[PDB]
């Protein structure tokens, strides 16, 4: 697992460098940036219950097909572990949000997780769908101008975004 | 690799738990304590060479035997001074990762694991680095929460040696 | 008891470690936010009646079939109002508690722990709960990272209610 | 394992009570008295090799019999656990201080050590003076009034004390 | 799928046993008892719906609120009666493959497992369903022994969500 | 674990000897009364949530000192623990009810268990309250003469009744 | 000890389960049985002697060695013979035992449990409990469901030495 | 692992629907058959240990190769493991027998034995002569009809003699 | 395979450790050992047919039933002596290869393993063998310290039947 | 594991034959060369750690590469591995030569070592270096022909290089 | 303590198993070898004076700055000097101890566990005691099996200590 | 776990001392006297199965009430379980010959042994019984002066009963 700062630590000693200007520079701006990233964590890690709650319920009202008989989310059980990997998705996804890199993203969610559902026999492409439904609702959330020191949080979003879609593309 | 933040995550996916409160204190901690540490790390980047002399040279006074013993470990032919110029560099430059990452995980993971095994199996006295870290710690110029840092995991080094 | 210092110490120790640089700007993100925090915590504190009793009434007016339903569980009788008016008080000083410690620690142990197992064997609706705590996290009153230490506690709350 | 903090929200959930304006107070005033804290941690532990080296240097100065054949510090092996034994001591001795409480010290060190010297024959006594040596060290060490912003710290040094003092008694 | 059957054949494999007297005791429990199970499925699955209206109205009379309330999972709108007459269905239909198996693995396996979860992710009150189990189990209209394995499966459904 | 018939068998082989004309005749109606057992079970257990439930709720209205602050069966975490308590009791009641004999419950249940409540601070003497609770509720459940082909069950409910008083007895 | 009810019991509580149906159904395939069983019990504990004697002239008579070769472990001796139907006797007793408590729980225990150590131990060969027990199973005199009892049993004993 | 009940409660689940009048009519016969099937496994159960000494006997006698120096049922521990192979085929066939499902014989059994015996380099038509010879035994003590009340169990023992060829299958 | 070599190894392996003195110590045993071995080894074999049969017939002597009796684990045929003679045979090759590896470990895993298993499923008597193996050890006309290996690995096999 | 003996005696097992003159001879003169195998055990393993160290020093020599930034025997972590590796393969070897059958070196360390070095990235031609390095100094010590009664070797010397070839080999 | 005799022993041990053939050949390397064994533990004992001072002066003239160094470590002071001859001791009195003991036992229980960590704590160099250990085995005086002995347990201390 | 070497080797380690003259006579001796102790071992060892046999038979003769219906003896399994323990006492009674230590007898074996039989119920004065037989039985084999050198061996002879009394004292 890596954070930016250790992600630039280790790239340097491949190289066996010192770091340059450029690398402190950027390292010193992404921790001006770092109220703006904890507000965005706090936020959708306090909204991660109706996040993964409506979301699911808009899936199964836009693919009814997955909560009929025969069905994969059919049964308590299934239904349960589906709500269930929702949360598993957005729990990793905050963590890489905090550590501004996809490193513990990627290793301990996303890898080998396209071969699982394979197996299980679960349609990827709908679990696809639900990623997106989390991502806009938790930008939506994390974005919401009120209640807060106004300011630009372009950059923070559009990175979310980055590990929301990478996330989705993993699955799919 | 062992930072405030991964260190924060860990503890929150260990228990399959979301962060809360406590984490973002601590990386609170991290994100404040960034300016200090960046300084120090500036700093000793920019003043490594003259110190890494300043140090080899204090091995070598101190411990004169080195730089006179017939050996592949000691520091009595240019390729066994180019040898010692370029670990006390490890040194340094891990000393800066750790400052710049907020942990000592950049040390622990590059450095310290398989240090024992190595001095040993190489003949390498932990009393020579330490020596070169007492001096980098005295000479590096820095003045309070900058070396405060500086001297945390300079120290911390040292620890490790002994 | 889950907390900052203590998620520092059990991280350390868990490796048969010292504390390192890492834990102390763990524990400094902590003492630094203890400002808002106690703050927060002081000014629930010191109106906690006034909202307990907004809050009771928030849930009466949003589920009125809880004031005259036939049932031990429900507030149709004045003992009924009685233990809800001390269940909301129990989460609002579990929140000030929370503040106090600078982490979810108190509300873990001392509330969380067994809820579902409660609310499933007394009939009790969490929906409730929910209600009086988002009545609480609108009518607090607080201002700035007073309100976001408050908002975020209660709303883990209700995460845990959901 | 309970910190100040964590110690006052318990004590107070015993009764069933909110926190009054003592007690309110009294936590912002070890607050405003951490970075002291912070430091002396920092400090001690930033010389434990030399306080634990020192400190069974001057020990087995003291008391020859434990490391000449048939002590119980003889060997390398009853040596290394005994320094190692040291370090232990000094460890949750730090953790205490960092935490302004003694309960990680008591139950994770102290419970029931007593009696496991007693069943392999270690003599407690001398623990005891090895763990005076490493107070006075650490002591010293921590109030080095050297490099250092201006201040008391008498009242922090009394609790540091404490703490030594605390696990010497619970060995001897 | 836990039946008698295979519970007894689980029993015997366990201890890499062949099969003994014992299970085919069970398992003679199981045939003998048959009968009544079947009948009672049998009757349950003739007269299905007439009391699943009987009983969704047993839940909105017994709780009227869930009839105007606004909320996705509450009956007041035409998709929320429809949810909630559908997962009666379900109920029912656990039930007679309960009696079936002869056994609890049908509803353990399909509707049980994952139901604390699902009712409290979406809101859904367990004594909504107790009250239309209780509905079905006063008015299912068997006498004897199949009012006794009927009675059987539903009482373990409300202990469930109990 | 032994059931009745185990017992009688486990009691013979003690003394090598086969079973005589009069054991033959208690089992037999043992064997005979076997209904009106199976009855119980299945009213006990059908009800257990509710029986568990009331006794707990009339429990904490005649004793509220345990559900105050300090109390016992204060905060969550002990009120789940409690409730457990009560069912895990029930239920190997049920388990010797169908056995025709005590001895599962007093291995798995009962044996050691007055320990556990001493060192963990319960009083005993109220989970005793409360399995006196569930003993009058269980009885008249399994003793409801509506909706059952009418009959003698004294002798069972006084076993029944035995059950439980050995629990009240071993934990109080 | 392995019985009907005890194998549904340890089932239920593997699980942290009350009991269901299901174990019932099996209690219940038990005190139906019963009734050959206890039949059987009692025909082979009434005619016990007789039939020893039947059964350990079966023996000495397909093994005629047993009743002339020096050994303690042969029949060549009166203490010989009077060890022999000692144990034809143990294990008519056993079979007797296994039919009064419904399952295979008491010759497990008392008899199968050590029974290769033993017959190794002191050259018991089993083939001659093999014929013991073929002779008990044709002379025991019964016919239908108690046939099967006894006869279930006694082949468990069979198979247990073969 | 399914019975023939669960399997039909199974297929309509899948369906989401309740049982029809054809399926009651089918599963209420299989009960009405119960007493044969429960012959016939207490019949194999107590002639297993015969059933798979005299299938052995016969196979090397067939194929003397297997039980020569060099041969893979050569040694103690190889023939122990082939006897034991046998045993563990017979078992799981008559646990199939009871359930009136081949589902555990597949999954506990037969699934991956083929691979098993391949890497081993045991011959698996050897094993399926093997299952033959116990199968024609089997079947011959299971229909034998002498004392036993009469009747027709053809039926039966062509889905014996169904599980029995299944396995020779799976593993040849 | 269990050998002297083999335990030195795999004593020094499940330690991590490369071999010491010890290990060389018992190897030595071994190689000193392995003359008066060899010589029994060599003896065995070159009488091992005369053998064979002076010991087949002490078992058929002790033993009369074994040569008059139906069955097909007798002797009474031409294959069961053949089958008689091939195991004898086994044992004896046995004994020569225990005595050519410098332990028992040829015996432990081409024979002793699985012995009780077969000696049951196949009605064979230990005792048979264990004549066959007391006539081998009267009749292997070995003086000396040859003597004293063969028997030992012949009683081991005696205590492995017994 | 196996040794020459144990080799011999499998190899006639599967014939099922017992062991002939020749073997006799051979096993016997395995026997009468058994104190040259000891005495190089001896020597190899008395200088192992020079034996590893000096191959190391001169691997390293001769590929910088190795030991720069970036490289694969780069920071101590990975060079105490290299280390240990060689550590691992020259006690396997010698563990082989005491043997004289190279069964242990092959399953317990030569077995998959190809795949786990191509998997880490290693480079398993440089490890083959090593292991030459190591050959040749082990070579020279065991027959090193100070400070011993005098004799002939040279069969034990190309068994030794026998396994040493054998590893590199299938390192490579 | 690890032995011939002992690691025979915990074999036969650890697989529930009684002595055998193996162990003994192995206990038998052991006894044989005893008599070289012996002769260098006498011969070390009787000289073991004359050569600690051989041996602390090859120390103090391979590496002169542990006699003129300041530090507690080095033999710069009496006591140092004396802690010195006291440590060299140790270690020949140890070899005498596995040479009567037949094994490495004695080093490894008494020595070698802890010496990295001592050496570490306690800044001692172990080329200092390599030394040391190479003067004893050049100049102990011993010829043939009795020189082997002493030269495989001092090498096994020099690696121990590389 | 020590033998007689390693005793002499600790017990001069307690003291800081090289062996004296004595103690290096006393061990030569011990080797001097290798062979007896082995062939003792080996005989044992070899007749183990009839010394137990026997010993158990002439237990169960002079006590009967031990094999009789509620005796400790009784059952299969019991009876399995004494010749168990009486073949594990003359296991661990080799072990301490072949060692000249009762170092290996005394913690592998008779710890804590008089406490197993004191809570189960065995009669340990009746294992003394047992041990007892054992004893006669293996001091007649290792003694047979039949097939052997001629020697004295009576030392030997006294140390092994030494160790089988410690035992029988031990359970008694
Ligand atoms: C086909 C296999 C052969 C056959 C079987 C057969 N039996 C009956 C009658 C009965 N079979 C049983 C067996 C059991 N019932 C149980 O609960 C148990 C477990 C303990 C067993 C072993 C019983 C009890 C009966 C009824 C009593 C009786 O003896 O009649 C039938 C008749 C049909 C029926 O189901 O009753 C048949 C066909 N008879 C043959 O000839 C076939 C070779």
């Amino acid at each position: 697992m890596l954070d930016a700062f250790a992600k630039v630590v280790a790239q340097a000693d491949a190289r066996g460098e010192f770091l340059t200007n450029a690398q402190f520079d950027a390292l010193s701006n992404l921790v001006k940036e770092g109220n703006k990233r904890l507000d965005a964590v706090n936020r959708i890690t306090s909204n991660a219950s109706t996040i993964v709650a409506n979301a699911a319920r808009a899936l199964f009202a836009e693919q009814p097909q997955l909560i009929q008989p025969g069905g994969n989310a059919y049964t308590n059980r299934r239904m349960a572990a589906c709500l269930r990997d929702m949360e598993i998705i957005l729990r990793y996804v905050t963590y890489a949000i905090l550590a501004g890199d996809s490193s513990v993203l990627d290793d301990r969610c996303l890898n080998g997780l396209r071969e699982t559902y394979q197996a299980l026999g679960t349609p990827g492409s709908s679990v696809a769908v639900a990623i997106q439904k989390m991502k806009d609702a938790a930008i939506a959330i994390a974005n919401d101008p009120n209640g807060i020191t106004p300011g630009d949080c372009s950059a923070l979003m559009s990175e979310i975004a980055g590990y929301f879609d990478r996330a989705a593309a993993a699955v799919a | 690799m062992k930072t405030p933040i991964t260190e924060a995550i860990a503890a929150a996916d260990t228990q399959g738990r979301f962060l809360s409160n406590t984490e973002l204190q601590a990386v609170d901690g991290r994100f404040k304590r960034a300016v200090a540490s960046m300084e120090a790390a500036r700093a000793l980047t920019n003043n490594a060479q003259s110190l890494i002399d300043g140090a080899a040279q204090a091995v070598y006074q101190k411990f004169p035997y080195t730089t006179t013993m017939q050996g592949s470990q000691y520091a009595s032919t240019p390729e066994g001074k180019a040898k010692c110029a370029r670990d006390i560099g490890y040194y340094l430059r891990m000393v800066t990762y750790c400052l710049v990452a907020g942990g000592t995980g950049p040390m622990d993971e590059y450095l310290i694991a398989g240090l024992s095994e190595i001095n040993s199996t190489f003949d390498l006295s932990p009393s020579w680095y330490i020596e070169a870290l007492k001096y980098i710690k005295a000479n590096h110029g820095l003045t309070g929460q900058a070396a405060v840092e500086a001297n945390a995991y300079i120290d911390y080094a040292i620890n490790a040696l002994s």
